[PDB]
């Protein structure tokens, strides 16, 4: 999201750029880990809802 | 059961073309008896 | 709405023969997956040339696949796709290669493909 | 249910490998007896052919197997097939070649006649309706010069007399053990090529009798040493393709193998995360 | 109490010898499945007749399923059960079909149901 936020920035200014989410699977590993650790019910493979 | 019997007499109970092309016949191989005299 | 009273006997028929050779085709898949078709009896290998040949048979290009492929689409009538599939179904395309039945329309586009690979209908 | 269901799918698709790779080497070995066979029935053939060659270069060449019967109304063909049936595509190729032939015989006015060797030629032959004059089994894998003398005695006494103007034999040729090529070979009429001189001022050959009741004694020996080297080539060829054949299937038992390994971990995965989900929301329920 | 000092020797041969062959025929059956039963030995061919007349000679008409099946129930004494297995796991009867081993009784009913078929023993 900080990534993404500093790229938009350029975006919305005219420029051209490009984005690269080395992996988006530790991502989700570590939201399900702060999603768990919130003792949010989990769903399919402890992954949260959303 | 002879009912049964005698309605079964009165009951009405080829090659696949294969659209296969024909072989060349210059495939076909000839046994052939190679005699070594000259007279074609 | 596949029912007789609905569709009609013979749209009714035709999908229910061809429904039957797909499953029968999907029961030999194992088999065909480790030994090949080669190892079937002669029925069965009748009926998985034929089943391959409709489930190639139900593709079809779509007007939507042509920013896709560049290939335009197809609009094949009810009373044609019967008809096409009964003749797939009792056997009378048994010799045209697998392909040719893939991404076409009715029979005209059939016989043009197979035509094409040299075949015929 | 369906993790047992894996377990066992895992456990057949084993013992299906394992009889696959047997199957295989076993295969191996009996390719190799086979090309023992053939080479070693090969130099009595030679001899035959060039005893042949010298009786036909003084002989009438006048017999019936080896003139051109003037309207050819059937043609009998003799497609050599196997018993077992572990072989790739060798049965399917061998039947794609005999349509090819009997095609050739149909453009050209002829029946064919079929003659088959094998189990599997009767069942593609009889499920397509075919009459089958006549039909030998139980020697495709190792076959004697009997059952050869035999199978060309039936088909030079059909050619010679209900009766054919010529006969044809479907096999498969073996070469280099990684391409066995299915033929159709005509036998009979014989082709009479005069190749060369070779020999001029050659001391003659005597012949006891005389040259042309041993060259038409000689011609049905020629004709059944050939039979017996088609069907040896059939029988190597037909180790081959077993072996290649069952090689292709260990690889998909393999592959297979790997594949429900693959399911089977996910699912035994997913099944202890929905377990935990059911305890910790009894749990959670309870707090 | 399936121990050589409980039940005797011959009453624990038998059962193992039952459990032996059931064991291989299962082991046995995906191969069967998948390559035909050709393609096993003369060995494990023999096994196999066996094993399916014992697994269907296990089953009985019991008294309380005549409600399920309308045929009355039989009785079999534990010597009578010892000696039939016996001669099957020998191969008295590789030569009865597989059927008339199917829900009947001791080896009269076996003789009984053989001959019904066609055979003897």
């Amino acid at each position: 999201y900080t990534g993404s936020a500093i790229a938009q920035h350029w975006m919305y200014e005219g420029k051209h750029v490009l984005i690269i989410f080395d992996d988006l699977t530790k991502q989700a590993e570590a939201y399900r880990a702060i999603s768990l650790l919130l003792r949010r019910p989990p769903g399919r493979e402890a992954y949260p809802g959303d | 059961t002879e009912v049964i019997k005698n309605f079964k007499k009165g009951f009405a109970a080829v090659v696949p073309d294969e659209h296969v092309e024909a072989l060349d016949e210059d495939k076909l191989a000839k046994e052939a008896v190679k005699v070594k005299k000259p007279a074609p | 709405i596949l029912d007789p009273s609905v569709v009609g006997d013979e749209h009714y028929r035709v999908a229910q023969e061809v429904i039957r050779i797909l499953q029968r085709y999907k029961d030999l898949q194992d088999i065909i997956a480790i030994l090949g078709i080669d190892e079937l009896s002669e029925e069965d290998k009748q009926l998985v040339n034929r089943a391959r040949r409709i489930e190639r048979f139900l593709s079809q290009n779509m007007m939507a696949a042509e920013q896709f492929t560049g290939q335009p689409g197809s609009t094949v009538p009810v009373k044609e796709t019967i008809e096409a599939f009964d003749r797939l179904c009792k056997g009378d395309f048994d010799h045209v290669p697998e392909q040719a039945f893939f991404l076409i329309g009715g029979l005209d586009d059939l016989a043009k493909k197979a035509e094409s690979l040299g075949a015929k209908l | 249910a369906t993790l047992r269901e894996l377990r066992g799918r895992i456990r057949s698709a084993g013992s299906i490998k394992k009889i696959t790779k047997a199957q295989e080497l076993i295969a191996t070995s009996r390719i190799a007896r086979a090309q023992a066979r053939l080479e070693s029935a090969r130099p009595y053939a030679f001899e035959i052919t060039r005893m042949l060659t010298t009786l036909a270069a003084e002989a009438a060449l006048d017999h019936p197997l080896l003139v051109e019967r003037p309207e050819p109304k059937r043609a009998g063909v003799l497609v050599v097939s196997s018993d077992r049936g572990l072989c790739g595509a060798y049965n399917a190729n061998i039947f794609r070649r005999s349509e090819e032939l009997f095609s050739l015989l149909r453009e050209a006015g002829k029946q064919p006649v079929l003659y088959v060797v094998g189990r599997k030629a009767q069942n593609y032959y009889s499920f397509r309706n075919w009459n089958i004059t006549e039909s030998w089994m139980g020697f495709s894998e190792q076959p004697t010069y009997e059952n050869a003398a035999e199978i060309a005695s039936t088909l030079v006494d059909a050619f010679l007399l209900e009766g054919v103007d010529e006969l044809h034999i479907v096999y498969t040729e073996f070469k280099s053990m990684l391409s066995q090529s299915a033929e159709a070979h005509r036998i009979a009429p014989m082709v009479v090529e005069y190749v060369e001189e070779d020999i001029g001022p050659r001391t003659l050959y005597s012949f006891e009798p005389d040259a042309t009741m041993l060259f038409e004694s000689l011609l049905p020996r020629y004709l059944t040493t050939r039979v017996y080297a088609a069907l040896l080539e059939s029988a190597a060829s037909e180790l081959a393709s077993r072996q290649r054949a069952m090689k292709s299937a260990t690889d998909n038992a393999d592959d297979l193998i790997k594949a429900l390994t693959l399911m089977a971990n996910r699912e035994r995965q997913a099944q202890i995360t929905q377990e935990i989900s059911e305890i910790v929301g009894g749990a959670n329920a309870l707090a």
